[PDB]
């Protein structure tokens, strides 16, 4: 079905008193007051602005932002290098290198991420079949340098070592739909 | 009271200006210019920091990489830097400005805005919350209160 | 053998077309120096028109002579004109790509490439 | 020789050179160049700085990631040289003001600096070092800055042997104080010259053949304990060069002689400014002294550079001062110098 | 009538801060006053207030700390300094604060937060987790 | 019936094939290998000559009124000798339906341009030309569209490297934005995905 | 096992540390390298070995779906002991 926006039925009536309402809507703006009580009852309302260091926007935990290399809750190391986040990772960020750790354990040697090839998509997380590399809530680890963006196994285990107790939480609360 | 200490409170003033009141370019390229619109929007409101935009690059402090940037339009983006008077800053916004992002390995596309522009504060995401480019214009205030300037002049 | 033409029965009608076209380059430089203020001479402008003309004299097939003829003309248009900048007219020079050595000992010194 | 020193690469970006360089006055107008033509081919450049970080940035850009680092230091404060070049091949010198401060006058830019440098230098261990003097500078002449770089010339040399020292005549490029500074005397209605300008010769050299000599300097087997004078061409005169400069910014040219001591004068007044002055006494005296033939010397040619001559890169830093009416003008309508041999 | 309700709860609102100094020491620093139910204070400074009765941006906010880890957050402030047991309720995943939920204890987790580190020392570096592949040969220290 | 499959009608392939069986008995001068898909897509593979007539068919015929140019795109097959396949997609508007053009080209086999037919496929044209390097016949502009002015390549054609042969940077030697050649920081890590599996036995290729 | 080489530098669970003449020392000038400190070779030794009574048992993580895929891994040697190849917990039988 369709329907018309801008099709007048028909014309051809016009009293003195149609006349004097358009005339009247010309010659005093009336149109046009309309606009400017809009804007006026705009100009009591509550504004939707937010103090933001202080106070924030409402995220969910599936939010997907800052990487982090997780741990058992033994400290194991929970990666393995099965080297399939790379495989999927549809910008080539990440970078394994594996060998044996000396305790007769597939685990890595190297795990890099350019944080500016990341598109921040979650495949990589939803790929891993431990849990070990996720996409945390950091979204405020701006810097002043591009070599700070390019991640090694280092900088993505302090960061699960940092945001372990607010990964675990989301993790917990959006399991049962992954 | 001594000559270098004053030079330092004048410094804070000059740098308290500058960063109260950073006029942005109205130069987007890409996705990441639509969460700098919603940055503009009410929620995270920039001219509440005194952060308004100015179409023209003379009339602006700092430009803000939001998009991709490709082998054709770099030579504009250097007239428009060029353009800007000193002082000026630039932030770069996205995978795709940071470094080349998800159109790395293409043929048309620098690798970075870094290769044009001096970049003074990076940005990331695909595309940042806008809550993480206001973060970034903070942290690039907080860079500018730290200049010290007529200091080392004072010590040269 | 036995293929279709494209704007040429034979290659000396393809040279007429080379000709008209260096020539266009040949009257369109000192313009294109004066208009985007370039900061060469038109002496050496011209001679990079002339070696990049001899870049391609190597050919016979007139297809690939009037393909080039074709692409040369859409350079001229954006010569002509200011579509591009300075920046793009001074990549022909290569002013900062330095000398590939044409010389073996040189490449042994530096590289593993022939 | 390291493994992490080796060359690879085909000589470009994102490539290894094996140059790690420590470059002093690299926030300035030949240190940039340096710079970028270490950062063109590969090679890690540490800079150390003391300017605001807001003069470093056309610096941040011009290498591949990692190969540029940047580390303040202080001059009066040793202990911040060592950690410059504790990790590196190379040294390079090229401090230098052309005035006096309060603080730091040219005993202690040209000699106590270099000294310095060159002691951390060799405690640390590196492999070459390339200081940059004056091709005028001599111990008996008229300038202090010549005489004091005279005196860290031999100083360095005798505290660092196996050192390298380049001799460059007055450099000239987009953000020179040499073709600059004629230019800009417009602004006053005449230029004076001693003696009418003539009587004085210079032989000026481009920027980027001085930066491709000293980046070669850096590689070359030979120029281990040796002198060079970076020249350029064409022994120009100076009443036809700043003429030549005034052709090229197309002004005018209303010339007249002025005597040393009063021209003198002027530049010691005008260097009572706490800023970055115009002219002094030391300027005057340099820009009125002539270039010494530099026939016993080796020059570029004897490092891989030919030198691009004045005629062929004035436009590109002299349009700046070109007014509309004249800036769309080409370098074909400028009769060019009258040149000499002497 | 109800503007001199407002203004009790304007009343209220600059007297419910301490005093002057306290008044200001928030009205300078967050350029607000909204008063507020104390959540919880954490182990750095930092306070987390409430107030259910505004919309779903403002119904929770920090007032932050003077001094962090030895750096004079009295001015220079930002948002890397909320910890993850806090930063989890303040962006509203949670209705469910650490004070009653707490996380769960690890050997391995920071006890001490880190903001954001850019442009101090002890930032961040890359450098290769690897190690030298292609080992060389080292040849004797005699002659012949 | 099945939920995991896509269901299946036979009266679109029936009218597509009927209509496959008009246009290859109205215009046998040109046509070649008519075909109609599992999907029911009609698909008619055209001789290069006869690109105007048959667009002009399909335009101004009554029952095919295909007066609307969708897409106009090419594919590049190193293997046979005319590599660039190019592809006119159409609808009607008339009978809701659409239909498939193509034809064959190559390096020095150009083709008759549209824009007498579809002023749509100027931009298209151009594309084309700039892409994979057709040039197209009494065309108005036909200069390039999406690379940069200065480009020598014709990027989507197979034998074009993903990363290309120039790079861009800026230079303080010569305060431009100068075009060094390429070298990454990285290398493009190709990956060996397809399986030494036979998944499909009904293309079977057999020797 | 955060032991220092003699050059100063923290050496990392993967025995990375430069050389003391590998120039590439410069990045940590007013700098550090992060490397973490909780080791987990260490981590997972200080870990006993869970006894059990049947030669063949299961190992996931212990969330579940939270862990690792479930492996049995057989305990009929008694010299030595199981180990998962994700994890690295140990069984036993008596
Ligand atoms: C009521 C509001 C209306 C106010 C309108 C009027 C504005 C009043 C401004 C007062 C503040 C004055 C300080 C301005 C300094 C700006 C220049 C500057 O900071 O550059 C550093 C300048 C220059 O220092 P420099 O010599 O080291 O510059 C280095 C040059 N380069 C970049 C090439 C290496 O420092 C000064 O000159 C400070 C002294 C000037 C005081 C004059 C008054
Ligand atoms: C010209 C005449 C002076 C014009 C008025 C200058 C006002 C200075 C000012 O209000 O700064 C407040 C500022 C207030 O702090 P702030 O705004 O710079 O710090 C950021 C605070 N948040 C995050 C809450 C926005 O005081 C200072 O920080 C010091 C700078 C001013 C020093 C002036 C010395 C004289
Ligand atoms: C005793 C007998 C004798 C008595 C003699 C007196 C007889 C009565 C005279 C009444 C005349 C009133 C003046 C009217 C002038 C406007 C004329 C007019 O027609 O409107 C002009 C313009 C046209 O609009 P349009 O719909 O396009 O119609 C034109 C078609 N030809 O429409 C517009 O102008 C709109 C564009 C301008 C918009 C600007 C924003 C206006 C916002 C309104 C603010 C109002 C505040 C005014 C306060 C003033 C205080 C100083
Ligand atoms: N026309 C020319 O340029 C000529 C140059 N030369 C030689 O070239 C070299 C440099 O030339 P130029 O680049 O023009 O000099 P500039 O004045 O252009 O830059 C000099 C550098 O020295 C640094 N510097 C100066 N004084 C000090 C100090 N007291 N402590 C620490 N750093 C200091 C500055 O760093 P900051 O800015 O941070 O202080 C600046 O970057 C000098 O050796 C000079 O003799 C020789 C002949 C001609
Ligand atoms: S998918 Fe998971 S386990 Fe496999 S290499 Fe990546 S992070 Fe490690
Ligand atoms: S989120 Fe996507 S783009 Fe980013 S590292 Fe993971 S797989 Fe790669
Ligand atoms: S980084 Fe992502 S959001 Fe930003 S311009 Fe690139 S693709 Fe768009
Ligand atoms: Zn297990």
């Amino acid at each position: 079905t369709y329907k018309y926006v801008n099709k007048k039925e028909q014309e051809s009536e016009v009293d003195m008193k149609s006349a004097t309402d358009n005339a009247a809507r010309i010659l005093m703006w009336t149109e046009l007051i309309r606009g400017l009580g809009m804007t006026l009852s705009y100009l009591f309302r509550e504004p939707a602005t937010i103090n933001y260091p202080f106070e924030k926007g409402p995220l969910s935990p599936r939010f997907r932002g800052e990487h982090a290399l997780r741990r058992y809750p033994s400290g194991e190391e929970r990666c393995i290098a099965c080297k399939l986040c790379e495989a999927i990772c549809p910008a080539q960020a990440i970078t394994i290198e594996a060998e044996p750790r000396a305790d007769g354990s597939r685990r890595t040697t190297r795990y890099d991420i350019d944080m500016t090839k990341c598109i921040y998509c979650g495949f990589c997380q939803e790929a891993c079949p431990v849990d070990a590399i996720v996409e945390g809530p950091n979204f405020e680890f701006s810097t002043e340098t591009h070599e700070e963006l390019l991640y090694n196994k280092e900088k993505l285990l302090n960061n699960g070592d940092k945001w372990e107790a607010e990964i675990a939480a989301n993790i917990q609360a959006d399991y049962l739909y992954r | 009271s001594r000559a270098e200490y004053v030079v330092t409170k004048l410094d804070d003033l000059i740098n308290w200006a500058r960063r109260s009141s950073l006029w942005p370019m109205t130069f987007g390229l890409a996705c990441c210019a639509v969460e700098m619109m919603h940055m503009a929007a009410p929620r995270y409101d920039m001219d509440r920091f005194g952060v308004v935009f100015r179409a023209s690059p003379r009339q602006a402090d700092v430009m803000i990489v939001a998009g991709t940037l490709t082998n054709k339009m770099a030579p504009a983006l250097r007239k428009v830097y060029d353009q800007m008077p000193e002082p000026r800053y630039v932030v770069s916004m996205g995978s795709c400005a940071n470094g080349g992002g998800y159109y790395h390995y293409s043929y048309s596309v620098v690798r970075g805005c870094d290769r044009i522009v001096p970049v003074d504060i990076y940005v990331p995401g695909c595309p940042p919350t806008a809550e993480a480019l206001l973060y970034g214009i903070l942290q690039l205030q907080r860079k500018i209160k730290r200049e010290q300037k007529l200091k080392i002049w004072y010590r040269r | 053998t036995s293929v279709k033409p494209i704007f040429s029965r034979d290659l000396n009608e393809a040279k007429r077309r080379v000709r008209e076209l260096y020539r266009a380059w040949y009257r369109e430089v000192p313009n294109t120096v004066h208009l985007m203020q370039l900061d060469i001479t038109v002496k050496q402008g011209r001679d990079k028109v002339r070696e990049m003309f001899m870049k391609n004299a190597h050919v016979t097939d007139p297809r690939v002579v009037d393909l080039l003829v074709i692409k040369g003309k859409m350079e001229l248009q954006e010569t002509i004109k200011v579509w591009k900048q300075r920046t793009h007219v001074m990549r022909f020079f290569h002013e900062t790509e330095t000398p590939r050595p044409k010389d073996f000992l040189s490449k042994f010194y530096m590289g593993h490439d022939p | 020789l390291h493994h992490a020193v080796i060359p690879h690469g085909k000589g470009g970006r994102s490539s290894v050179s094996g140059v790690v360089a420590t470059v002093f006055g690299a926030t300035g107008f030949l240190g940039r160049y340096v710079v970028n033509h270490l950062g063109r081919m590969g090679s890690q450049v540490i800079i150390p700085y003391r300017c605001d970080v807001y003069d470093i940035m056309h610096l941040r850009l011009m290498g591949d990631l990692g190969q540029l680092t940047f580390l303040e230091w202080d001059a009066r404060d040793k202990d911040s040289i060592r950690k410059a070049v504790q990790h590196s091949n190379v040294v390079i010198n090229l401090i230098g003001r052309e005035w006096e401060t309060r603080n730091f006058d040219f005993e202690d830019v040209f000699v106590n600096i270099p000294r310095a440098i060159a002691q951390a230098s060799k405690e640390a261990g590196v492999e070459r070092f390339i200081h940059v003097s004056h091709l005028n500078a001599s111990m008996k002449s008229s300038s202090k800055s010549l005489r004091s770089k005279a005196v860290g010339e031999k100083e360095v040399r005798s505290v660092f042997p196996e050192a390298i020292i380049i001799r460059p005549s007055d450099i000239f490029g987009r953000e020179d104080r040499f073709l600059n500074h004629f230019a800009n005397y417009r602004w006053f209605l005449a230029v004076p010259l001693v003696s009418l300008g003539f009587k004085t010769v210079k032989q000026p050299v481009y920027v980027a053949d001085v930066s491709k000599g000293i980046v070669n300097a850096t590689k070359d087997p030979d120029a281990v304990g040796k002198t060079f004078a970076f020249t350029g061409p064409n022994r120009y005169l100076l009443f036809h060069l700043v003429k030549y400069i005034f052709g090229m910014t197309h002004r005018t040219f209303i010339p007249y002689p002025l005597p040393l001591f009063v021209y003198s004068w002027i530049g010691k007044l005008f260097g009572l400014s706490p800023f970055e002055p115009w002219t002094t006494k030391d300027k005057v005296e340099r820009i009125h002294i002539s270039d010494v033939m530099p026939t016993d010397l080796p020059g570029l040619e004897d490092l891989g550079v030919q030198p691009t001559p004045l005629e062929l890169k004035s436009i590109e830093v002299l349009r700046r001062h070109r007014t509309y009416r004249w800036l769309s003008s080409e370098i074909e309508e400028t009769k060019p110098a009258k040149t000499v041999n002497y | 009538m109800e503007l001199v309700e407002v203004l009790k709860r304007g009343v209220q609102q600059v007297t419910g801060h301490g005093g002057l100094r306290g008044l200001l020491r928030v009205f300078f620093r967050a350029n607000d006053i909204r008063i507020g139910t104390l959540v919880g204070e954490d182990k750095y400074g930092n306070k987390y207030y409430e107030d259910n009765k505004q919309f779903f941006g403002r119904h929770r906010w920090v007032i932050y700390t003077t001094e962090m880890n030895g750096k004079n957050t009295f001015w220079d402030v930002d948002g890397s300094m909320v910890p993850p047991e806090w930063h989890r309720w303040l962006h509203c995943m949670t209705d469910d604060p650490p004070t009653t939920n707490p996380p769960t204890a690890r050997k391995f987790i920071w006890t001490n937060h880190k903001f954001n580190v850019s442009a101090t020392p002890e930032q961040y570096v890359p450098y290769s987790t690897t190690r030298k592949k292609i080992h060389e040969w080292v040849p004797p220290s005699t002659p012949y | 019936k099945r939920p995991t499959v896509r269901p299946r009608s036979d009266v679109t392939h029936k009218q597509l094939s009927a209509f496959g069986e008009y246009v290859a008995e109205i215009l046998p001068k040109y046509v070649q290998q008519v075909q109609v898909s599992c999907l029911d897509e009609l698909e008619i593979c055209i001789h290069p000559d006869g690109v105007i007539p048959t667009l002009t068919f399909l335009r101004d015929h009554t029952n095919a009124q295909f007066k609307s140019l969708a897409d106009l795109t090419a594919v590049d097959v190193p293997t046979r000798q005319n590599r660039f396949e190019i592809v006119y997609n159409l609808l009607s508007l008339r009978f809701n339906s659409r239909i498939r053009v193509k034809t064959y080209a190559d390096e020095l086999t150009p083709i008759d341009s549209i824009v007498s037919v579809h002023i749509a496929a100027n931009w298209y044209e151009r594309e084309v030309w700039d892409m994979f390097g057709v040039f197209f016949f009494n065309h108005p502009d036909l200069r390039r569209i999406l690379t940069d002015y200065g480009f020598e390549g014709h990027p989507f054609r197979k034998d074009f490297p993903l990363t290309g042969y120039v790079e861009l940077r800026y230079d303080d030697e010569v305060k431009r934005v100068v075009a060094e050649p390429v070298e990454l920081a990285q290398e493009f890590r190709k990956f060996d995905l397809n399986s030494p599996w036979e998944a499909f036995p009904a293309y079977r290729q057999p020797p | 096992g955060v032991q220092v080489s003699p050059s100063g530098e923290k050496i990392t669970h993967t025995g990375q540390v430069y050389d003391e003449k590998d120039y590439r020392r410069v990045r940590f000038v007013d700098r550090q390298k992060e490397v973490n400190e909780n080791f987990a070779i260490d981590l997972i030794a200080q870990q006993p070995v869970n006894e059990v009574e049947h030669r063949i048992i299961a190992c996931d993580g212990g969330g579940g779906a939270l862990g690792h895929p479930k492996v049995y891994i057989n305990l009929d040697k008694e010299t030595k002991t199981g180990t998962c190849g994700y994890c690295g917990l140990q069984f036993k039988q008596h």
